[PDB]
DNA sequence: TACAGAACATTTTGTCCGTCGA
DNA sequence: TCGACGGACAAAATGTTCTGTA
């Protein structure tokens, strides 16, 4: 892979006795050939890179010459998972009316437990989680809901737009601008995390949906589950299934298996993501001077919650030490 | 002694 | 008698978008506004926007843009902090060999060594600090080094491209695949941070030189320093000449508060950095098995600076509580 | 009278592909 | 044969004029 002595881009040959690509053979002819009297904005130092070379024509000049340039239905796993994923929910939002930081916090509660209703039934259609204990259910979706919910709030942003954007709703996105407020800055720059790294990694469908699921099964009880047994052949089956999704994009033995590494990083430091959102929303549901309000779906998690993260009953699982 | 910091440090 | 464009200081058209901008100019807005650009800067955000070199930085001339406010001799202390500001080095590294883990991190140290022996220099070189007593100015260069070193080392990266790479040196910088395997997957993902936050922020030269002198008056010994008065008063000076800083990037933006938060939120940030790139290099030091090698200048340091964070003598100083 | 977006236009950069020399 | 010139073409980035509407 031959790099442009001027520009890094990938080079075309040996141009005036230097390696370099093709736009800077033809920039350099014209250069010399025009009297060009190219000025520096900067300070005679300006980095010169493919997407920059088209900035400084003084320093790309001066760079040159310095160089030394002269002259069968059969359904999958993970396609069931695709066909029960939940459609996206409105968050019944009024743009209209003007911006409040209590509308705001309190519509994106009020639409996360319509997203815990979607959430729970979801979860019961996950081949293997149905068959598990009633209670190893409830308490998986207790373990890990802020994981599933800011994963797909992660997701949601990633898919609509390459702009550093959180879209909890169609009808409800909050550009970097108003997230660089005091009222969310802090909370805002955990949950921007997870899309972040989907962009950085350029996650797949089929790597978010086995990664979503993994998330499900990424919190147990610090004594083990009931259904432990059944749990441990559900988990290993969606990481071997995540596998399968990392397959289906490069096919290189090396990439598939660093793609792997930075996928299984990215679930666990879900947890660290999920210990800080968690952090906020027990600090505005516990603080009367607050008012913000919680739905009764999500109100009734967060009572159950907060006394098992008091008494360290929690074995959050990593695929890394 | 003293460390290669202090003797940097008082050093016009 | 002419009028001028208040973006490029061309024959204006006439009042466009709220501002006097020539016809160029005014169409050049329009075309970034809604072509939703994503600029990089071939200089360090700050490059002259006039007639001839308004082709030059399109980064820029959409920042003197928005600092006129556009919508739909006598030396200054900061000049001197530019003037003041270490040449940059090289690692000497054998790039044309085979790489390791070991061999990356000790010409790391090697550098970082030379680079303490350049950021003293540096640190006699700010008015103020020769003024306070030794056992202070050692003081705070023992316990801002780390934060000195990696704040350069995000700009140095930030500079050197948009992708994300730890530019060390010119002659030894870490790409995305590389920082990605297990072997160094976290320490790189401290260290990118900052290269991260001033790509987001578009932080000028102005405003990370008076954050870099900051980073040095960040932490304090936790009862205090010998001359704690004349201390306080360096760094409010140097806080009142960031905001200085913050007056002529943002000019008639009406951000200038809000862009303070942000850089000092960074500010605040550089401290969780800072702490999680020491938690590896003192591990490293002291890890026998492990035999990289560290510079008799830093293994001082290092040495006299471990028994003193575990003992909860260092006082982080926070702009934010 | 003016300013905004469109229409037209110019300038600056970058690609293709012969021809030709070692 | 191979690889690099350079013109021809093309694309991108920038600039000017025209026209609709207060
Ligand atoms: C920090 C908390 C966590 C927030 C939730 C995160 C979750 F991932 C989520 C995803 C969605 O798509 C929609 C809603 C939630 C479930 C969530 F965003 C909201 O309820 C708000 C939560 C609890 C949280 O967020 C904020 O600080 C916040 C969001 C925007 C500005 O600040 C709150 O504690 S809001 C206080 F009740
Ligand atoms: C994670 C630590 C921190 C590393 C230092 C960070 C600092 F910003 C720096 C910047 C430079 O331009 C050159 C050197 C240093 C001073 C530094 F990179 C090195 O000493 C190595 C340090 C301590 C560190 O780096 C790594 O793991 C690392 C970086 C790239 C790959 O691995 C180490 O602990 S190496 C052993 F100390
Ligand atoms: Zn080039
Ligand atoms: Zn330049
Ligand atoms: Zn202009
Ligand atoms: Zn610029």
């Amino acid at each position: 892979p031959k790099l442009c002595l001027v520009c890094s881009d990938e080079a075309s040959g040996c141009h005036y006795g230097v390696l370099t690509c093709g736009s800077c053979k033809v920039f350099f002819k014209r250069a010399v050939e025009g009297q060009h009297n190219y000025l520096c904005a900067g300070r005679n130092d300006c980095i010169i890179d493919k997407i920059r070379r088209k900035n400084c024509p003084a320093c790309r000049y001066r760079k040159c010459l310095q160089a030394g340039m002269n002259l069968q239905l059969t359904p999958t796993l993970v396609s069931l998972l695709e066909v029960i994923e939940p459609e996206v929910l409105y968050a019944g939002y009024d743009s209209s009316v003007p911006d409040s930081t209590w509308r705001i916090m309190t519509t994106l509660n009020m639409l996360g437990g319509r997203q815990m209703i979607a959430a729970v039934k979801w979860a019961k259609a996950i081949p293997g989680f149905r068959n598990l204990h009633l209670d190893d259910q409830m308490t998986l979706l207790q373990y890990s809901w802020m994981s599933l919910m800011a994963f797909a709030l992660g997701w949601r942003s990633y898919r609509q737009s390459s702009a550093n954007l959180l879209c909890f709703a169609p009808d409800l996105i909050i550009n970097e601008q108003r997230m660089t407020l005091p009222d969310m800055y802090d909370q805002c720059k955990h949950m921007l995390y997870v899309s972040s790294e989907l962009h950085r990694l350029q996650v797949s469908y089929e790597e978010y949906l086995c990664m979503k699921t993994l998330l499900l099964l990424s919190s147990v009880p610090k004594d083990g589950l009931k259904s432990q047994e059944l749990f441990d052949e559900i988990r290993m089956t969606y990481i071997k299934e995540l596998g399968k999704a990392i397959v289906k994009r490069e096919g290189n033995s090396s990439q598939n298996w660093q793609r792997f590494y930075q996928l299984t990083k990215l679930l666990d430091s879900m947890h660290e993501v999920v210990e800080n959102l968690l952090n906020y929303c027990f600090q505005t549901f516990l603080d009367k001077t607050m008012s913000i309000e919680f739905p009764e779906m999500l109100a009734e998690i967060i009572t159950n919650q907060i006394p098992k993260y008091s008494n360290g009953n929690i074995k959050k699982l990593l695929f890394h030490q | 002694e003293p460390s290669l910091l202090k003797k940097l440090l008082l050093a016009p």
